[PDB]
């Protein structure tokens, strides 16, 4: 993350921490004590698949207090239409081997409908986004959960304010900018996955997953963010699908 | 069964002018366009369809095509008393944080 | 692997060797 505050710990319970063989693979969110959305595309150079950890309760990684909990990662689900090194449907639902204790600081976020998120949380400036970076960066608060406030932007005012002679890439109906254009705040390599939290009437609920972006907190640039209201129907089917063998597998979208 | 019955649209319970239909052991309110109720008791608000401020619903709402929009909730949540309020049914709902409440 | 790092809580090294 760029330009961020650190969360105050178990005030970001949703967050977990993806790790491919002890390394920093991502970020992802909670909804339930089994699943996890994070963003497709980290799951696109995995040779080892038997060894996707998915730690959660985690603020910060120097140190320990107990509330960080490790889960297995059976399987990662993608889009059949999520073509590999693209920026459309950038998400990825998880199933864990077996489910995390949700504890004050171990939470699940309220993923909505597909309605509620069209109609509402569609129009609400401010939401949060939240995330590790690199954690290999030197930088003194390097390990901690750190979160963001970016407002939304309607992908119009988002491709018009692109500085976008420069190369604009497309910028679908599976996805939403936000962020501040000139090169403040934004999230960043490390924190695809992550929730882009949005709170209203008393509930956080999950509109986004940091997916791709031009550049860290570029001048004249966003960050998108998948749209979550679009895959709903698609991740609320396969928490009720018989759990399948492999870890990977290619859902049919829609 | 029929005698124990009795008439129960003897209390009038339909306001705002509605028709009374007696029942088995109860009745129901037949009302005017302008109305809505057990007991027609409540006036149509035509501007509360889902679309305009989520009709109220404090999470989340649904329209019915002759009936006033309900407002719903979701897991480890229930309907509230004002049916637009949304408590907890578990310990540790989603979107809540639990150092904070 | 985050084992690798000095900085880090050890119990990182449960998921590495
Ligand atoms: C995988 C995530 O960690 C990461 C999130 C970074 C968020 N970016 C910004 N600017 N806030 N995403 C990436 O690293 C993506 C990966 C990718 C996705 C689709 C196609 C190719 C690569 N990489 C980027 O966003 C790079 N800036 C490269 C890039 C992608 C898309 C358009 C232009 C450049
Ligand atoms: C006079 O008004 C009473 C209070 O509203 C009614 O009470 C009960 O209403 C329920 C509604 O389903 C049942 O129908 C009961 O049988 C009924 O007693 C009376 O019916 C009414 O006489
Ligand atoms: C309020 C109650 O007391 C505490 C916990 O042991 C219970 O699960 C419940 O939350
Ligand atoms: C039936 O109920 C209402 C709807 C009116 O039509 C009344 O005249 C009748 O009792
Ligand atoms: C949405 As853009 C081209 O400003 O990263
Ligand atoms: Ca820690
Ligand atoms: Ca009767």
């Amino acid at each position: 993350i760029v330009g961020g505050k650190v969360c105050p710990k178990g005030e970001c319970p949703w967050q977990v921490l993806l790790l491919v063989n002890g390394a920093q693979l991502c970020g992802g969110t909670l909804i339930n004590t089994i699943w996890v959305v994070s963003a497709a595309h980290c799951f696109d150079k995995i040779k080892n698949w038997r060894n996707l950890i998915a730690v959660l309760g985690e603020h910060d990684l120097s140190e320990h207090d107990g509330d960080e909990q490790s889960r297995r990662v059976a399987q990662v689900i993608i889009p059949s239409t999520y073509v590999p090194g693209t920026t459309n449907h950038d998400i990825a639902l998880l199933r864990l081997h077996q489910p995390v204790v949700l504890t004050d600081h171990v939470v699940p976020l309220c993923l909505p409908e597909r309605t509620f998120s069209e109609r509402t949380l569609a129009f609400v400036r401010f939401s949060l986004v939240s995330g590790w970076g690199q954690l290999l960066d030197r930088g003194a608060t390097a390990l901690e959960l750190m979160v963001l406030n970016v407002p939304r932007l309607m992908t119009q005012d988002c491709l018009q304010q692109s500085r976008k002679v420069g190369d604009s890439p497309n910028i679908t109906e599976y996805m939403f900018c936000a962020g501040y254009s000139d090169g403040s705040k934004d999230s960043c390599k490390g924190d695809s996955g992550g929730p882009h939290a949005t709170h209203y009437r008393g509930t956080w609920y999950l509109t986004g997953i940091v997916s791709w972006g031009q550049g860290c907190a570029t001048v004249g640039h966003f960050g998108v963010y998948t749209r979550v209201s679009q895959y709903i129907e698609w991740l609320q089917k396969l928490m009720r699908s018989e759990p399948r063998p492999g870890v990977l597998l290619r859902a049919p979208f829609p | 069964i029929s005698y124990s019955d009795g008439d129960q649209c003897a209390s009038s319970p339909c306001q705002n002018g509605g028709s009374c239909k007696d029942q088995l052991q109860s009745y129901i309110c037949f009302c005017l366009p302008a109305f809505e109720g057990r007991n027609c008791e409540t006036h149509k608000d035509d501007q509360l369809i889902c679309v305009n401020e989520n009709g109220g619903c404090e999470q989340y709402c649904s329209d019915h095509t002759g009936t006033k929009r309900s407002c719903r909730c979701h897991e480890g949540y229930s309907l509230l008393a004002d049916g637009v309020s949304c408590t907890p049914t578990v310990e540790y709902p989603c979107g809540k944080i639990p150092i904070l409440e | 692997a985050l084992c690798d790092d000095p900085r880090v809580d050890r119990w990182y090294c449960q998921f590495v060797e």
